[PDB]
């Protein structure tokens, strides 16, 4: 579909690799700065966890990483990249052992 | 893209393909990594062309 | 451990913990770049061994060895720049 | 010598080797449906941008149309009419949902 | 741009010194060992021992025998053969995950 296509975001791990992060924020996002703030530094803690694997030191391949919901309410003082990247490195080992 | 073994396993041979300029034996040239970019300045290394 | 100890520690003080997907020649551990902000001409390049961060001098030779670096030394060079 | 079986040499022993097989060895779905809500109102949201790009058709239709009476570049048909059109789709969606909850 | 090979290594083998007192020369061959073959990944793991990636075992014998005889004249043990995993998903996730 329509969205979902215009949403892949990136590869992991690297290009060539065989994963899809992919992206459904609902829309209905006035931070949009905020979101293409944080995705350039989200794309690099997906990197990191879809590289090295939670089940075992290893690579993941075909699986996507929809994103479902982002919430966060401060200025852009608190948003620090090294400390969203553990997060999603956490977020996405829990999802792909709940697969 | 390729290293080459000497008569005795000591140094390698680079196998290189110029692609411009020219080159000469003393020279100061400088080797960029396979991640070398903008981004990474550091995979730079200065060496001589012996 | 120590490696969610430091990455907790970047988080605190408001950095940029970018893997440098290398490792390094005679070692063989991950070599890891630590930026201030989006000012990427101040980077600090760092791995990790024994629980002690490694650091090069900027523009020195591979074979050279790694001087020691600490949080304290990391926060006094990032914050009179 | 041969399959971890034997011994280095006969010499040494009273045999001669000659290792033979045993002959007598024994070979023997989702709970939180949240998620499919939110696919439900997310394949909403793709049916939004399909209709926003068959108003940006209609858009060109009018463009051409008024090139024509001109006659005898590329505007927009609908600023925000299709605002409230939309918001119509919105309750007649919402209308199905209940149908559809009210039906389950 | 960095070679694209057309094949994996997929292939994986243990080694470490015979007696641990020459562990920097088994270093040192493994270095050398990683210049010479483009798909040979060198890797140290937690345990400290080393594993080597190779194409196929034509390619870990060549390989092991230039560690041997070539770059670092000592002698090693070397560890059985094994693949090189992945992990996948094969059914959606039963919960949201935050």
């Amino acid at each position: 579909d329509l969205l979902a296509s215009r949403s892949i975001w990136a590869f992991g791990p690297d290009d060539r690799g065989t994963n899809i992060l992919r992206d459904d924020t609902l829309s209905t996002d006035v931070d949009k700065n905020v979101l293409n703030s944080v995705k350039e530094y989200i794309k690099q803690g997906f990197q990191w966890g879809t590289r090295e694997g939670p089940l075992c030191d290893e690579t993941i391949r075909n699986v996507n990483f929809r994103l479902m919901d982002v919430v966060l309410a401060p200025e852009q003082i608190y948003r620090g990249g090294g400390q969203i990247i553990p997060t999603a490195r956490r977020v996405c080992y829990s999802s792909f052992l709940t697969a | 893209t390729k290293l080459y073994n000497t008569v005795d396993a000591n140094n390698f041979y680079a196998f290189a393909r110029v692609y411009s300029g020219q080159v000469k034996k003393g020279q100061k040239v400088k080797v960029l990594g396979e991640n070398y970019s903008l981004e990474d300045e550091e995979d730079m290394v200065v060496a001589h062309i012996a | 451990s120590f490696r969610e100890l430091v990455e907790e520690f970047c988080a605190e003080n408001s950095l940029l913990f970018v893997p440098l997907r290398r490792s390094h020649l005679s070692t063989g551990s991950a070599l890891f770049r630590i930026s201030t902000q989006a000012s990427k001409a101040r980077g600090i390049t760092v791995y990790l061994r024994n629980d002690i961060i490694w650091k090069k001098s900027p523009g020195a030779s591979e074979d050279t060895p790694y001087d020691p670096i600490g949080f304290n030394e990391i926060l006094l060079m990032f914050n009179n720049n | 010598s041969y399959n971890g079986i034997g011994l280095p040499t006969p010499r040494g022993s009273g045999t001669n080797g000659y290792v033979m097989r045993n002959l007598s060895h024994v070979k023997k779905v989702q709970d939180p449906s949240i998620s499919e809500h939110e696919c439900r109102r997310q394949i909403e949201s793709k049916l939004l941008l399909y209709r926003e790009q068959l108003l940006e058709e209609v858009s060109s239709q009018h463009s051409t149309d008024a090139a024509a009476s001109d006659s005898n570049s590329k505007t927009k048909s609908l600023d925000e009419a299709d605002v409230e059109i939309l918001v119509q789709k919105y309750r007649e969606q919402l209308l199905k949902e209940l149908q559809l909850q009210k039906s389950t | 741009r960095p070679i694209a090979h057309m094949s994996e290594s997929v292939f994986k083998v243990a080694v470490e010194p015979h007696n641990p007192s020459e562990l920097p020369k088994l270093l040192d061959g493994l270095r050398k060992t990683n210049k010479s073959y483009p798909l040979s990944i060198t890797k140290v793991e937690e345990s400290g021992e080393h594993t080597i990636f190779g194409t196929g075992e034509m390619y870990m014998d060549c390989l092991l025998y230039d560690l041997r005889t070539l770059y670092s004249e000592i002698e090693i043990r070397v560890s059985d053969p094994v693949a090189r995993f992945c992990e996948t998903a094969v059914d959606t996730s039963s919960i949201k995950c935050f």
